[PDB]
Order: structure tokens, then sequence, then C-alpha cells
């Protein structure tokens, strides 16, 4: 099958009838931390969760920070909005965080509690009128009724295509926000700025010439 | 049958059935099929470049002398413009040549006139079109093809010898031969050039270096000049 | 039966003939596993078609030097031009390197797995990226001129040919380095003095080579 | 079967039942059925777009050069008041959209399911529905006659046309600053010289 690496073997452990279900998967795990099924599914979830918040994270990154380039939306640095902000803010920091920390605390317990056991969060009067929707979609990590609410799980056809894509943007973003915070080290400037730089000249203007990335020379 | 050295023997898959052919492949080029096809269609092609260039230069030097055809590049004026000619040659040559060689890939499909329908051109071999393209046939194919190899060859043979002659001399190939009837042996590469332990001797170069044509400044090497004795 | 290295010794147990160049030369047994063999078999290949290379650009470099063209002497040419244009180490270095290991390890994973290259894995590539023989890998593209698929008895005379001037080519590199380190001067240069005065323009005047 | 690439290999998908196919997929993006009808029909609108596009603004350009409430230049629209702002104007716009365009899509997804005027209930579009093929009162000029291969194909291909005409215009505006009438009355001066060479160079 497609796999990361020509003429390589796959790993034992992922050639399943799971693991070849499960989405992107092109036998790389080179240090075999799936060699335990349980431990490859909680790793699945953790990496679903991860490429949604990557995937949010750099959108609200580049599209202010590029139109930031256009006249209007006029936006200070990415890190430097929190101090903008902070500023221009109403509330202590210390009350804002710790609200906020409360109110993903509570969310991220019923993701749990429903993780430990799928079934968990239908318990009828546990609620008024969650547990209608508040049952999985026979799919750890696609949760329905509300989550999905146009209804494009109803189209199986369209399926694989919108795990797929989701996986991959996913991975995608996460290493996009990687090279952000590695360039931000390196030069400090706007990633539009080294953007703009490397395309004004790739010869030059590059890890290559920054005489960090590569000290020795 | 004829043999390229008298005396000798063909190799394996030299058979005698390609027009002009001598059993002349002392390295057994032609040993497979394909490649074979594409080496004929290729040296076709060439020679016939080589005969329409070699003719062209004779009677250019002919008619119009004192224009060094070597300089024709330079040298010519024309109220178009050198992009419009650049452009129109790059945009119908490649047109004919992608033609010919989906002809040569998938053979005998697209033979038909795709706008005149009415007009088609029969079935044929490769490298011999036929039809409108050959409306006036005075003898006989097969003597026909052997001349158009045999003079193909002979005019690469002149056209190379044009090259070398003229970056030794910077002359018209004409005016070089009536140097060398005037001189029987001075005007020979023995006596323009040796090499020996002792030393190495090599005629210099007549096209002196990077020509300016309208800023482009075309810079103009010789061709290999360091072996040229 | 075959012409031996050393003429009247028997050749060892690995050493048979069925490779091209088999004069029955490993008196360190090092061929004795044929992992290891065909292994060596593939990094001589390789290094002597690098040696064929390197002394074909080094010798053109050195005529044209000697001849008033203004090439310089290979052991410079690098730093001179690098300097001539507007070039950066860093990058150079870095391009070349991705390249030479994508090609490589394509190569190498080839050895690997004897066929997994044509797979398809490729853009849509097959019956080019599959191996003929271990470091023969003739297809349409390693061979477009297309040899290997034709009389096999020219083909085996054409390796032998083929690594004869693979170590030659080997060894005459190793010369020029050592003639440059010695005379510090020019390849074809020393070679022009010897012309001049083989008697008293050699080795045993060098004053080096025989530290006497 | 006029192919795009003639003695070329159509892959098999590829079946000329929708109009004007040529075998014209070099990256194979249509193998999945869906995503061909999908295609077909965004390709059909975009297309009609375009050539409604290109006809409104090529016209007011050249009625502009002759004998007329404005002579404005294609791509400067804010420039007018039009008793009103382009608030109220695109919010109307928008709503009615969402009306005709919900139904557009129920057209395409449920078969049949929209023919008759829920008000106008006697009112009642043909059943020959052919989901992207209303007709009907969209024919009220006896047209639908010859049969419908030529229609549904010069259709088809003058909307692809009319996509590239387009974006050449986007192109034209861009680089050289100026209209397309303006750029085409250049290269009629002197195509020789009038050329994207020309001008990247000069840039
Ligand atoms: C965990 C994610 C995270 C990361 C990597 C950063 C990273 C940064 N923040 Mg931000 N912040 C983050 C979350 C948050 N910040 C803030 C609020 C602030 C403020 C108020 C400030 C920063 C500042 C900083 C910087 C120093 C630490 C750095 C750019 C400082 C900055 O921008 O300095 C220039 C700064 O003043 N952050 C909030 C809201 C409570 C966050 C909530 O998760
Ligand atoms: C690829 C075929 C080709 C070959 C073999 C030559 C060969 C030559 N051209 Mg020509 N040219 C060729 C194509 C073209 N030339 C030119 C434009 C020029 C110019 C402007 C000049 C040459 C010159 C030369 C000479 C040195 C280079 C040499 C005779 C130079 C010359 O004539 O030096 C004496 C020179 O100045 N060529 C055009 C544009 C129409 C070409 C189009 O295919
Ligand atoms: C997904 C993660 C995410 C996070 C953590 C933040 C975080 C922040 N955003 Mg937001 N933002 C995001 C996505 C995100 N944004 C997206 C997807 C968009 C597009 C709608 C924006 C567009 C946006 C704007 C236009 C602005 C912020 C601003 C802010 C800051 C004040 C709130 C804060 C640093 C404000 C800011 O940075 O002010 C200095 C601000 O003006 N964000
Ligand atoms: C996610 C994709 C991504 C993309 C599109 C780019 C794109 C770019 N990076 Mg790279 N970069 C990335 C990830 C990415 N980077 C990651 C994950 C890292 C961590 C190793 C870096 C670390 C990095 C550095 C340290 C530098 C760049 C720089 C650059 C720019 C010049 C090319 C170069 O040196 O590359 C590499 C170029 C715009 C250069 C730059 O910013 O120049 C102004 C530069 O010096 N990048
Ligand atoms: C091999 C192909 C070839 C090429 C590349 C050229 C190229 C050229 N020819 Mg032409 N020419 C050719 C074949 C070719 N010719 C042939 C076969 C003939 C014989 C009829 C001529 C006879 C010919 C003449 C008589 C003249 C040119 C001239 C020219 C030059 C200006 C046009 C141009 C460099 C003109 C020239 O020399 O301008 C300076 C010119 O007067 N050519
Ligand atoms: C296969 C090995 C090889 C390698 C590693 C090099 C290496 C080099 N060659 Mg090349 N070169 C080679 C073979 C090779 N050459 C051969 C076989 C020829 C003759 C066909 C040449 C002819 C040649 C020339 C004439 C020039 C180079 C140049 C160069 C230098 C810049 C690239 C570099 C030292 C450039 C150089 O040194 O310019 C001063 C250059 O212009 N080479
Ligand atoms: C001058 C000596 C020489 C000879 C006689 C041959 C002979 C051969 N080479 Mg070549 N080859 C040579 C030098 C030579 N090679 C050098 C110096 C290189 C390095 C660029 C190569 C790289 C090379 C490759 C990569 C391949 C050949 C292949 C071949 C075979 C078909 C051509 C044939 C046995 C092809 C082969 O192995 O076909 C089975 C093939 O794939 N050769
Ligand atoms: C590959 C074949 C080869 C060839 C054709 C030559 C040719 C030559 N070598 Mg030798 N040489 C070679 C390899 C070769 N060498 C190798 C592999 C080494 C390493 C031991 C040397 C190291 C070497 C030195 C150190 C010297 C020569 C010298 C010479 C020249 C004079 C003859 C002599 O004294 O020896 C002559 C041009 C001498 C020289 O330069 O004389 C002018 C000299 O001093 N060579
Ligand atoms: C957004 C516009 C759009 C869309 C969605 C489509 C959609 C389609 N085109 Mg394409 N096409 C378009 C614009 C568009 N086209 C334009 C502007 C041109 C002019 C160059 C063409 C010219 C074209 C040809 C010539 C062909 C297609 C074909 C196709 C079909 C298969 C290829 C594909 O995946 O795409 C598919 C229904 C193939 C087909 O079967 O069309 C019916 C085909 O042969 N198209």
């Amino acid at each position: 099958r497609q796999s990361w690496l020509p003429g390589s073997q796959i790993p034992a452990h992922l050639d399943t009838p799971a693991a070849q279900a499960l989405a992107g998967n092109f036998g790389f795990d080179p240090l075999g931390l799936g060699k335990d099924p349980v431990a490859l599914r909680w790793y699945q979830q953790a990496e679903l969760i991860h490429c949604r918040t990557a995937m949010a994270g750099v959108a609200g990154i580049l599209i202010p920070g590029l139109l930031t380039k256009a006249g209007a939306l006029n936006v200070p640095e990415w890190y430097d909005a929190g101090k903008v902000a902070i500023e221009n803010s109403f509330a202590p920091w210390g009350s804002l965080l710790a609200v906020q920390l409360f109110l993903c605390g509570f969310v991220e317990a019923k993701r749990w509690q429903d993780i430990r056991k799928p079934g968990s969060q239908g318990e009828p009067g546990s609620f008024l009128g969650f547990e209608a929707s508040l049952k999985g979609t026979s799919e750890l990590g696609y949760p329905g009724g509300p989550f999905d609410p146009l209804g494009l799980s109803k189209e199986a056809d369209k399926w694989a295509d919108w795990k797929l894509k989701e996986v991959k943007n996913g991975r995608l973003a996460m290493l996009a926000f990687l090279g952000f915070v590695a360039q931000k080290y390196a030069t400090g400037a706007g990633p539009v700025d080294n953007l703009a730089a490397h395309l004004k000249d790739p010869w030059h203007v590059n890890y290559a010439t920054n005489g960090v990335s590569l000290p020795f020379l | 049958r004829p043999l390229w050295l008298p005396g000798s023997t063909p190799p394996a898959h030299l058979k005698g059935d390609l027009p002009g052919d001598f059993g002349f492949d002392p390295l057994g080029l032609g040993a497979n099929a394909e490649s074979l096809k594409w080496f004929k269609e290729s040296e076709l092609v060439h020679s016939r470049w080589a005969m329409a260039a070699v003719a062209g230069i004779l009677v250019q030097e002919i008619v119009r002398p004192d224009v060094f055809w070597y300089n024709a590049g330079k040298e010519v004026e024309s109220p178009l413009g050198p992009l419009g000619l650049l452009a129109v040659e790059f945009f119908l040559m490649h047109w004919v040549e992608v033609r010919r060689w989906q002809d040569l890939r998938k053979p005998g499909s697209v033979d038909q006139d795709p706008i005149f329908s009415q007009y088609k051109l029969p079935p044929h071999e490769v490298g011999y079109p036929g039809g409108v393209f050959a409306p006036f046939i005075p003898g006989d194919l097969a003597e026909l093809k052997v001349k158009e190899i045999k003079n193909g060859r002979l005019a690469m043979l002149a056209f190379v010898g044009f090259v070398m002659a003229a970056q030794v001399t910077g002359k018209g190939p004409i005016a070089a031969l009536q140097e060398h009837l005037a001189d029987p042996w001075g005007t020979t590469i023995f006596s323009k050039a040796a090499v020996v332990p002792g030393q190495a001797v090599a005629p210099p170069c007549k096209i002196p270096a990077s020509v300016s044509y309208k800023g482009i400044e075309i810079p103009t090497p010789c061709f290999l000049q360091g072996l040229w004795p | 039966v075959r012409p031996v290295w050393f003429p009247g010794n028997p050749p060892p147990a690995h050493l048979d003939g069925s490779l091209a160049g088999d004069y029955g030369f490993d008196p360190l047994f090092l061929g004795q596993e044929p992992q290891t063999l065909k292994w060596y078999v593939q990094a001589e290949l390789v290094h002597g078609r690098f040696a064929m290379l390197g002394a074909a650009g080094i010798i053109l470099t050195s005529i044209g030097a000697k001849v008033g063209l203004g090439f310089p002497e290979w052991y410079d040419a690098g730093k001179v031009v690098v300097e001539k244009n507007n070039i950066d180490f860093p990058t150079l270095m870095v391009i070349q390197f991705y390249l030479m290991g994508w090609a490589e390890t394509k190569r190498w994973y080839d050895f690997k797995n004897p066929g997994s290259q044509a797979d398809g894995s490729f853009l849509g590539f097959t019956e080019e990226f599959k191996g003929l023989e271990n470091g023969y890998p003739g297809g349409r593209f390693f061979d477009p001129m297309g040899l290997s698929r034709g009389d096999a008895a020219k083909y085996q005379e054409y390796k032998q040919k083929e690594v004869k001037n693979g170590r030659l080519a080997m060894i005459a590199c190793l010369g020029f380095a050592a003639q440059y380190a010695a005379t510090g001067k020019g390849p074809l240069d020393n070679l022009a003095d010897h012309l001049a005065d083989p008697n008293h323009v050699n080795f045993a005047t060098n004053g080096v080579s025989i530290p006497i | 079967l006029p192919s795009w690439m003639p003695g070329a290999d159509l892959p098999g998908y590829l079946n000329g039942t929708l109009p004007g196919d040529f075998g014209f997929d070099p990256l194979y993006l249509g193998q999945d059925p869906v995503k061909l009808k999908w295609y077909a029909q965004a390709e059909l609108m975009n297309a009609r777009f375009a050539m409604l596009a290109v006809a409104g603004i090529l016209v007011p350009e050249l009625l502009s050069n002759i004998g007329p409430g404005a002579g404005v230049a294609w791509y400067d629209a804010g420039k007018f008041e039009y008793f009103a702002p382009a608030s109220s104007l695109f919010g109307v716009q928008m709503l009615l959209f969402a009306w005709v365009e919900i139904r557009r899509y129920q057209d395409f997804v449920k078969p049949g399911s929209a023919n008759q005027d829920p008000i106008f209930t006697n009112n009642k579009l043909p059943d020959g529905n052919e989901p992207g093929y209303p007709g009907g009162i969209f024919d009220p000029f006896g047209w639908s006659k010859g049969d419908i291969k030529s229609l549904k194909l010069k259709e088809i291909k003058n909307g692809r046309l009319a996509m590239l005409a387009f974006a050449g215009f986007i192109g034209q505006a861009y680089t050289t600053g100026t209209t397309p009438l303006k750029n085409l009355s250049t290269h009629l001066a002197d195509p020789w010289s009038t050329t994207v060479w020309q001008n990247d160079l000069a840039r």
C-alpha cells in the first residue's frame, strides 16, 4: 500500500484491520509506539484533537496576519497580541485565565468520561435533554447531533474523504506552526515577512544563511 | 552484397533490409528493434536537414557573397521583430514536429486532414509519408531511398567540414577552396599545425569572441578550441 | 586457467570467475561471504565510475589550463569560481546534499529490497526503476541506448572493459593526488617536465619520493 | 469521439454522456461519480456565469466608446451613488440568492421535487426535469426542438470560453493597469510589439 517509505517493511502492529481502517495510514511508526492497541487508539484520539486545534490556531494566525498587510484589519503580531489585547482589556488576566480554565475543564471532563466508557453520557436524566444526542456516533472522536450539524455524515460516500482531508490538513497545520515558532526564534520577524524575504531572494534568504540554524558555518 | 569493408563480415542484426545499408555498426548499436526504428528515423531526419542546409549555404554564398553565412545571424536585418520571427517559428514548427511524433508513437493514427475530412493521407511506413508529399516521382522508390540516404550522409559530412573550415579560416568555403587550389601544399592542416613531443601548435581561431547584437551581446566560444590540432 | 594475478598460485574458494575481472585477487579473503561480496562488488563499481569521471574532468581542465584559455588548476577551481560568481557555500552544499541523498537512498533501498522501486510508488513509473543486476540498473533510462538488451556476449565484454577502465582510473586519480602533493605543481606540467628529461625529471630526483 | 488529443488514450469513466466530453482529464479528477456529477454541475454553473459576466462587461464599455448613465471602467465598482449605499443592495441580493439557491439545490438533490409554484400551484414547471436543465417556462420561446445535442454543446463550449476570457481580463487589468478593450486596441495597433514578452521584459 501507500508507504511513507517504499521498500520498507510494515510494522508488525501497524498492519491490522483497525490500523489500516483508522486513517491516514502509511506504516509509519519506526518507534513502534503502537505495538499496543489500546495505546494506539488513545494516540489516534490525541492526534485527532491535535490536528483540529492546530488547524484552528494556524488559521487564526495567518488570516488576520495576512490581512494586516492589507489596509484594513491592521493587527499586531501574534506573539505580541497578548500584550496588546491585555492592554485593551477590561478584566485581569488572572481571572480571565481562571474562568476559561474552568470552562475548558468541564468539556474535557465530558470528552474524557466518554473515552473511558463510550455510552457514558447517554445516561438518562443525567441532564434534561442532552443524553438524546449526547451519545457517540460509533466512532470515538466524531460526536453527533449538533456536532456535524449540517448532516455531512449522512452521506458515507464522502465520509472517508472527510476523514482523510481532516487528518492531512491537521498534520500540515501542526508542521506550519512549528515552522512559525522556529523562525520567530531564528529571525524574529513576521512570518509573512520571512516569506516575502525568501521570495525576493531564495538563494540567500534561508536558514542556510541565517548563521544560526547551522552555527558551525 | 556490398560491404563498407570489402572482405569482412556483417553483424548479426544488420541484415540488409534497410535502404542504403552496408553492414556498418562495428559497435552493434542496432541490437534492439525499437531503438533501431528510432535510429533509422533520426538518421533520415538528420540527412534531409543536412542536405537542405548545405544546398542553402552554397547557393547563398554564391548569390549574395560578402555576407558571411556563419554571420547571417547578426548581419540579418528584417522590418519584422526578432521576437515575432522566433515566436512564429517556435509555434508552427512545434506543431509539425509534435504531429510527426504522434505519428511515430501511434503509427497511421493521424493521417486525416482534421479540418478537410475529404483530404486524407494514405497509410504508409514511418519516415515515408508520400501522398501529396510525393506527387512527382521519376524512377523507383528503391533507388530513390538509396540516393536519399547517400546524399544525406554526404551533406552531414559537408556541413561539419564547412564548420571546421570556417573556424580555422573564417572564409566562405568557396574562397577557401580557391585558396586550396591556389596552393596545393600550404593549404593543408598539416601545413597549418602539428603535434610532437617537443611542442604543440594549433592555428588561431577566426571568429573573434562574444559579438554584441542589440544589447544581448552573445558570447560566442569556439568549438573546443583546445584540442584543434 | 583464468589469468591469475599471481601466475602460479590457484584462486581462493569464493573467487570463481563469474564476475568481471576475476583475476583471483582477494589475498585477504574479504569476499568469502556472498552478502559482503555482492556488497563490495557494488562498491567497486560505483568507485570505478567516480574515478573515471574525476580523471576525465581533471585532465580536460588541465589541458584547458596549459593552453591559454584561463582555466584554473583543479585544486583551486572550486574556490576561484565560487568567489568569481555570487555563490554561497551553504546553499550549494545543502542543495547538493538534498539531491544526492534522494537518489542514493533510492539505490540503497533497491539493494535492500531488490524490486520495490519500480512498484509504481513513484509518479507512475515501472520497468525502469527495477534493477536488472546487482548494481546494473539498466532500464529505459540508465541504459537508454539499450545495449544491455542485446548481444549478451558483447554486454559481458562491456562489463569487463568497464571494470578494467574503472580500476585504471582509480589508480590514476591517486596518481594525480600524489603528483600534485609532491611537486606542488600541475599534473600535465609534471608530465611535460619528465618528457623534457626522463633521466633527471622523475621521482628519483624529486628528493621526497625517495627520502635520500 | 472528438478527443482533446487525437490518438490519445481516454480514461474509461469519461463517456460523452454529458455535453462536450473530449476525454480531457490528465489528472483523473472525476473517477468518483459523485465528484463527477458535482463537477459537471459546477462546471455548467461557472461557465454560464462567466458568459453573462463577459457579456455585460464588454457591452457597457463598448457603448461608452460611442453615444449613457455612466462610462466608468469595468472594475471601478465602488464609485457611484445608485440612490442607495451598497450595503442594503448586497443585503437584499443575498437574501434572494438564498431563496432560489436553496431551491436550485433542492432540484439537484431531490429531482422532480420542485416543479410547481407553491403559491401558484397551477403554475408548474414540466416533468422532464433533468437537474440542470429546467426549461419549460425557462424555454418560453418554443426552443428545445433541435434535439439537445448542439444546444448543450455550444452552451458548455461558450461557457468554458467565457471562463477563459474572464481570466484574461483579470490578467490584463492587474498587469497593464489598463482596460481589456484598450489592451486590445494596442495589440491591434501593433501585434509585433504588443507581446507579453515585450511587456514583462520592459517590466
